[PDB]
């Protein structure tokens, strides 16, 4: 752990990037993550909401 | 079948899809969660039961 | 949704006189709704006129069309008829048989599907 500090800095950014794309497979109280989906599934006047 | 006997099936393949059910009967509910109606064709639906 | 509405009858009534119409349906439809008559009286705006539940166990009257109408439907064909007594000498409108696509009106306002407007004229 000599090098703590820098270790750290490569892994904070890292790892909030990490959960930045992670954070797309969230539903968000949406019925599906991938966008293309539910512009194929839903009809467009009721696939906005 | 009866409502408390109700059957199920495991549709996998074989002739056409949809577009026939659109006029088998006069007048027919189709309600539909989820999936659009009117988008029922080009999708690939996995799982399906009847 | 996509329904079609098959409605006929009307003729010339007169002061006094009565109605006997039908209104079939045929297509799909997201939900079972209501079927019923939208008149305009006529150059007015588009009012209801008595409303029908899908399982006939809802019925609609409203003052303008109180005690001189009614809506019934054909347990056999599905065409609801529109069957009044004594109807008055000022309806010589236009009647749509619109079609709420829902199952309970909780506003008359927006109306799904609608219908042809029967014209009868009221004169002897
Ligand atoms: C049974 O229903 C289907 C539904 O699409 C339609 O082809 C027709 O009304 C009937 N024919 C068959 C396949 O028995």
């Amino acid at each position: 752990s000599a090098l703590g500090k820098l270790q750290d800095v490569v892994n904070h950014n890292a790892q909030a990037l990490n959960t930045l794309v992670k954070q797309l497979s969230s539903k968000f109280g949406a019925i599906s993550s991938v966008l293309n989906d539910i512009l194929s599934r839903l009809d467009p006047p009721e696939a906005e909401v | 079948a009866s409502v408390y006997a109700w059957n199920r099936k495991r549709i996998s393949n074989c002739v056409a899809d949809y577009s026939v059910l659109y006029n088998f009967a006069p007048f027919f509910a189709f309600k539909c969660y989820g999936v659009s109606p009117t988008k029922l064709n080009d999708l690939c639906f996995t799982n399906v039961y009847a | 949704s996509a329904v079609q509405l098959q409605a006929s009858g009307g003729g010339f009534v007169q002061p006094g006189g009565s109605l006997r119409l039908s209104c079939a349906a045929s297509g799909w439809a997201e939900t079972f709704g209501h079927m019923g008559w939208f008149r305009q009286a006529p150059g007015k705006e588009r009012e209801f006129v008595s409303a029908i539940d899908w399982w006939d166990t809802v019925h609609y009257y409203a003052d303008s069309v109180k005690g001189r109408f009614t809506i019934s439907r054909d347990n056999s064909k599905n065409t609801v008829y529109l069957q009044m007594n004594s109807l008055r000498a000022e309806d010589t409108a236009t009647y749509y048989c619109a079609y709420w696509d829902m199952d309970y009106l909780q506003n008359s306002i927006p109306v799904d599907y609608w219908g042809q407007g029967t014209q009868v004229t009221v004169s002897s």
